[PDB]
């Protein structure tokens, strides 16, 4: 269930 | 890092941490253990309750009262809340630097201590994707090394089945085992606690009260360790006393607070029935020989088996009582027990023996069958007793019960508890067990072929013997051996019989008065030896209910009552009469 | 239910494990001791010491949809307890509190809401109310002998067949306008 | 002596570093003790007694206030028990034997069986036993393992069982207790 999130700035 | 960490020694300066009394050896060991080269991580692994928390919160307690060895001055102890730390942690490496920067702070300091209360949960704090990246596993490497003191504390269930099975983990954990403390030690640490208490609920406890607490809470309440269970009665004395009297209030705690107390907690009567309970019991025999007639030997057994107890006489590890009641068929033997719980005001605990024929069905008495995945896998007889532990235990038919009965029996009479097989302890010394047999009706009934006649008197117990082993007699409180009903004894019966029947009629508007010549009539129709008392149910219902119930339906018994009984000596036959 | 209240309002004035824990058979008035606690609180029927009190029912259904990440449920949950550890006389009830021993949001892990909460309610820091089944009780709760030695069991049962028709009594106005109709005395008994 | 005497007792670990626990350990009592008491050197009579706080065990060279005990351990047992002097002498000869460092080596350090009339005293001498030793009684009643499948909560739980709760009562007691008097009440029975 616990799954890490990698996230993306717009620019 | 401020917001996963709380600094104990902080709390300690403002009072936020009861004091530690005591644990002077447990302590020491725990010094030695921080003060070792490598793995220098104490480990605190004791039953729920006794204290594990508060060593660790002690220390940073007794630091500031300088009470430690120098080496343990000028140290820190840190909680650390996982909760805190894994909130918001929803991006990759987010666990990853409030884990490593809280690390960091320890080894640079070089003086600080970490106390992660329940570090059962760490093994798995960062796992995310089936991942291996914990918590554990990063802290590992600073903890053979040295450079960081950690302090756990887990209960032997949670450290032997998850800590354990980290076996890199548990070796750098160095396992500090607690035992619960003795009785003597407990009120020297109640006695360091009770001023807190005391301000809290703005009362006094008196030195006695605080020996009765831990004294009684060792006697009476089960499943809770020493030094738990006198705090939870010490702080319940306290919230009664304060808030029960809105005026006409005792500041002081003495010691009958702390009995009724503990009565509250297990469901038992205290020990102040010398006064209000008196009466109860003086009149407990006399009101159970009008609801039972004849048979007052057991009458006898059973209430002074009771007063005894009440009185404080009883035994300590064995129940109220234990009684085989034997005899012939309607004598009494299971209207006694259920007359016993009513004047008592106390559940009753029936039991039928008659289907606990087999082997496999007296599992049921201490668990479920094998392989009840399903819930409410507990014993009925050790979770009715739970429930209740004041209460009355019927066994009925004991003799058909299989032999694999008489044991589970034997630790309840002799040792007053069983156990079931999840573990739960059924408590028996405050149950009245009473079990009914017709093992010798047979053999006394049985006549003779010879001349002389024989004295069959002692058959009925060499038939009780044969069935019942020798130990299971011998932790028997008393054999009651019923009676047959003389006449005398039935007239007796058939006025209890009327009186039923007058309080049935109340409920429809009637009103019944017999005379008493009728009565004896009614007694000679149904006086049977052998039958007992239940053949008289069958003349008053053939001779009364009959009539009754043919005019209660349609006649003059719709309404208005006034019934009247009379027979004539020349008819022999019983008149009815009916003027509503 | 004078009894079953003063017990509670006893438990929850103790200075350390001041949660009170209802147990009791299926519909015997086991969330109605909580809800009406608040009810009584609301007219004055308490003492004075637990005027000025608001009782919390956290859902644990709510609190465990939607976390969907390694740390939302810990966020939430440890928030709620910020509010309760800010206001000294909130208390929390939690209907069917055995829930919270099974894994909240924790998958192969022991971080679970009952680990979480031990602490503070050892501490005194919150009061929870809990609500669970005789049955529930003995088989998933008393398991872990942490959690179940902070909770004082209170044993609900029914109270007899009579006083269930003064209870009909105190409820029948609410169904009467519901359905627009009266009740007969007879009927009800 | 510390590799030996780890090995020996401390079982739950390995030899490198179940020896340097011993060590390090036997080190940091010294530091704790007063600057005068023996801080220069640790003897081997320091190391054994850090072995018997690891496992929990009665040490080696037995203090004078356990002799006191030990030599008045059948004269207070038989002020409680009479009439069964034998098994007394038997229990705490074998008590004094697994002191004395003649017990077996690695057998327990007695096994008995009580066979007997009733009421003769062959529970209350046990239950007496742990009283006068100050060691905790682990009484099991064997009438409540009768079926064959009660048999595996001792060594274990239930068949299929889910939750963490995987160990047996009779492990984890003797783990918790290890120096203990463990009764198996009408054994017959199970
Ligand atoms: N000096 C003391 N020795 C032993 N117990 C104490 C002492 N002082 C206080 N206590 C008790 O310890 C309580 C604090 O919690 P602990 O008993 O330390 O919890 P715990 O046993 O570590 O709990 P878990 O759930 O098993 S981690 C106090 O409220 C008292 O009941
Ligand atoms: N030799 C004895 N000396 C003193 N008290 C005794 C003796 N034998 C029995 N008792 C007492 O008798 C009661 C039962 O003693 P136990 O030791 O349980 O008897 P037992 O013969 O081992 O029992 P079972 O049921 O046959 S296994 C207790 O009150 C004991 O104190
Ligand atoms: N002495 C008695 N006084 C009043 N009622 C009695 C008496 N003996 C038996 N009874 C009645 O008979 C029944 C009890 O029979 P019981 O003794 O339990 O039979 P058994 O020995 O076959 O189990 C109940 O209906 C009870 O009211
Ligand atoms: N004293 C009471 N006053 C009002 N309602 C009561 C009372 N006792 C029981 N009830 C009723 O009992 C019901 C509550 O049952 P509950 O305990 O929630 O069941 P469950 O344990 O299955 O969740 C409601 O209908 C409630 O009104
Ligand atoms: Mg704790
Ligand atoms: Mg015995």
């Amino acid at each position: 269930e616990k799954v890490r999130d990698a996230l993306k700035p717009p620019s | 890092t401020e917001n996963f960490t709380t600094n104990l020694n902080q709390l300690a300066r403002v009072g936020g941490i009861d004091p530690l009394i005591g644990r002077e050896k447990e302590l020491e060991r725990a010094i030695q253990v921080l003060c070792r080269r490598r793995k220098n991580n104490p480990l605190l692994v004791g039953e729920s309750g006794v204290g594990k928390t508060a060593i660790a919160e002690g220390l940073a307690w007794r630091i500031v009262q300088g009470d430690v060895p120098e080496v343990m001055a000028d140290c820190t102890i840190y909680s650390l809340d996982i909760g805190s730390l894994l909130a918001g942690t929803k991006y990759r490496g987010d666990f990853e630097k409030r884990f490593k920067a809280l690390l960091k702070q320890l080894e640079q300091d070089t003086n600080s201590i970490l106390f992660i209360d329940e570090i059962h949960t760490i093994i798995g704090a960062g796992a995310a994707s089936g991942g291996q990246v914990d918590a554990a596993n990063l802290i590992k490497p600073l903890l053979s090394s040295g450079k960081i003191r950690v302090i756990g504390s887990t209960t032997y269930q949670e450290f032997s089945n998850i800590f354990e099975k980290d076996r890199a983990l548990a070796r750098r954990f160095q396992k500090i085992d607690i035992t619960e403390p003795s009785i003597e030690e407990t009120v020297q640490i109640i006695n360091g606690l009770k001023p807190k208490y005391e301000a809290h609920h703005d009362v006094r406890y008196t030195a006695k009260a605080v020996r009765a607490a831990v004294e009684l809470a060792v006697k009476y309440i089960n499943d809770r360790h020493l030094p738990d269970k006198a705090i939870d009665v010490i702080d319940e004395a306290g919230a009664r006393a304060r808030l029960m009297p809105v005026s006409k209030r005792k500041k002081t705690v003495n010691v009958a607070d702390i009995e009724s107390v503990v009565a509250r907690i297990a469901r038992i009567p205290e020990k102040s029935v010398s006064q209000s309970d008196r009466d109860t019991l003086k009149n407990l025999g006399d009101r159970l020989k009008m609801l039972v007639f004849g048979q007052d030997k057991a009458i006898e057994a059973l209430t002074e088996a009771i007063k005894m107890a009440r009185a404080g006489l009883g035994h300590e590890h064995k129940p109220v009582g234990s009684f085989l009641f034997a005899g012939p068929t309607g004598v009494g033997k299971t209207e006694v027990t259920v007359q016993l719980s009513k004047a008592l005001g106390i559940e009753l605990l029936r039991f039928d023996m008659s289907e606990y024929m087999e082997r496999h069905t007296v599992s049921r008495l201490i668990g479920a069958p094998p392989g009840y995945v399903g819930f409410d896998q507990g014993g009925l007889l050790t979770d009715a007793v739970i429930k209740h532990p004041h209460a009355v235990l019927l066994l009925d038919e004991i003799e058909k019960a299989h032999p694999d009965v008489f044991n589970i029996l034997l630790q309840v009479m002799d040792n007053g508890t069983l156990t079931d097989n999840n573990g739960r302890k059924a408590d028996f010394r405050n149950v009245v067990l009473v079990m009914t047999t017709n093992a010798g009706v047979r053999e006394t009934e049985r006549k003779s072929i010879g001349l002389i006649h024989q004295d069959n008197s002692t058959d009925a117990m060499e038939e009780i013997k044969k069935i019942f082993t020798p130990e299971f007699r011998n932790r028997l409180d008393n054999i009651i051996w019923f009676d047959h009903l003389s006449t005398d004894v039935i007239h007796q019966v058939v006025d209890k019989f009327i009186v039923e029947l007058q309080v049935q009629l109340d409920q429809k508007g009637v009103s019944l008065e017999v005379s008493q010549e009728a009565r004896n009539w009614l007694a000679e129709k149904g006086y049977d030896r052998a039958m007992g008392a239940r053949p008289m149910a069958r003349v008053i219902q053939d001779n009364l209910k009959k009539p009754l119930a043919n005019e209660l339906l349609f006649g003059s018994l719709v309404d208005g009552g006034q019934v009247t009984v009379a027979l004539d000596k020349e008819k022999n036959e019983l008149t009815y009469g009916f003027q509503s």
